[PDB]
């Protein structure tokens, strides 16, 4: 068996739409709707396939049309806060000296909004990372990737703090060799 | 009232 | 600090696969917040409401018939069609594990890398098949279209013992071994 999913969101207020594509669990590509362009999951994919975007932007404004009509046939009834449980682990196992990636894997949370920053030494980085748009789950929660490379060292040390309103306060998470 | 999305198509590259 | 009201629509259409594109099924879901409200199924060739609150968008939809026909014949345009131009990098992708063993009392069998998911690990001690004793991570997706898993195995070990961590996945046709052996 395998599962294809297109899976398109709206969420307000924050005005943020989503379309992407699902196989098994793993994302296709989706469409950046700020450059109004199809971004593959690897760069590969798009040696075989292609997708026009704009037709995603059609989709998102239909699914807007739709949020704002349900909205009030529920009488303005808003989504229930799930936080995400967070976990920190690497592609590999790691030695000293060879490149790994660290990966921040945040699940079950809803709805699709989170702050995750990474932190070498306690610093905030932002050069190198990376990161997934929100996937889907069976129970309609998400989940997301956020990755940052890295050379292994005992000098220093990790943490990934992560965001949501599902929240009393944010999660940080530790890692070092 | 509401309106349905459409299901899109990915498409092969001329390879 | 924005504790401001969230206001959630999702639309996801499934494409469900039974041997090859021999049997498939499409799932059209509408869901507000969490909660699925309305479908069309496939199986039915008919929208229904799975809540109250999709009972109109149900009853409504159902009655324009054009469109109607264009999603019972999605099967073939759509799933069937998108199946085809993303087979030779999805259902074809094969990539092969990576093997490393160490202590972590606890043996560990760590296997990662690898692509599809459907994996076969399995201890040995001096050459007989270990079961009792063996605890897992479960399978686990790195989101980057590869997979890993933790295989740990509960012993203590006289020395001159040669426990055996076995490996096996479609991309190779010989199982990956790695053996470890304590010290004095």
């Amino acid at each position: 068996e395998h599962v294809i999913i297109q899976a398109e969101f709206y969420l307000n207020p924050d005005q943020s739409g989503e379309f992407m594509f699902d196989f098994d669990g793993d994302e296709i590509f989706h469409v950046d709707m700020a450059k109004k362009e199809t971004v593959w999951r690897l760069e590969e994919f798009g040696r075989f396939a292609s997708f026009e975007a704009q037709g995603a932007l059609a989709n998102i404004a239909v699914d807007k049309a739709n949020l704002e009509i349900m909205t009030k046939r529920s009488n303005y009834t808003p989504i229930t806060n799930v936080p995400p449980e967070v976990t920190v682990l690497t592609n590999s196992p790691v030695e000293l000296r060879e490149p790994n990636v660290l990966i921040c894997f945040i699940d079950k949370f809803t709805p699709p909004v989170v702050n995750v920053t990474w932190l070498r030494n306690g610093k905030p980085v932002t050069t190198g990372v990376s990161e997934t748009v929100f996937l889907p789950r069976e129970d309609h929660l998400f989940r997301k990737f956020h990755y940052l490379p890295f050379l292994p060292s005992t000098e220093d040390v990790y943490d990934c703090r992560v965001e949501h309103w599902g929240l009393d306060e944010p999660l940080l998470k530790h890692w070092e060799f | 009232k509401m309106r349905m999305a459409t299901p899109l198509l990915m498409q092969a590259l001329p390879m | 600090g924005d504790t401001r009201p969230r206001f959630l629509w999702q639309l996801k259409f499934e494409c469900h696969f039974f041997n090859g594109t021999e049997r498939v099924r499409l799932l059209e879901r509408c869901i507000y917040n969490q909660e699925e409200s309305v479908r069309f199924d496939s199986d039915v060739g008919e929208y229904r409401a799975v809540t109250e609150l999709g009972r109109p968008d149900a009853e409504y939809w159902n009655s324009q018939k054009d469109l109607l026909e264009q999603r019972r014949a999605a099967v073939d345009t759509y799933c069937r069609h998108n199946y085809g131009v993303g087979e030779s990098f999805t259902v074809q992708r094969r990539v092969e594990p990576k093997v490393t063993v160490y202590p972590s009392n606890l043996l560990v069998c760590s296997v990662s890398g690898f692509y599809p998911g459907s994996i076969e690990v399995r201890w040995f001690r001096n050459g007989q098949e270990e079961k009792a004793g063996v605890v897992s991570t479960g399978l686990i997706q790195n989101g980057d279209w590869t997979f890993q898993t933790l295989v740990m195995l509960e012993t203590v070990p006289r020395s001159g013992e040669v426990y055996t961590c076995q490996v096996e996945h479609p991309s190779v046709t010989s199982p990956l071994t790695v053996e470890w052996r304590a010290r004095s």
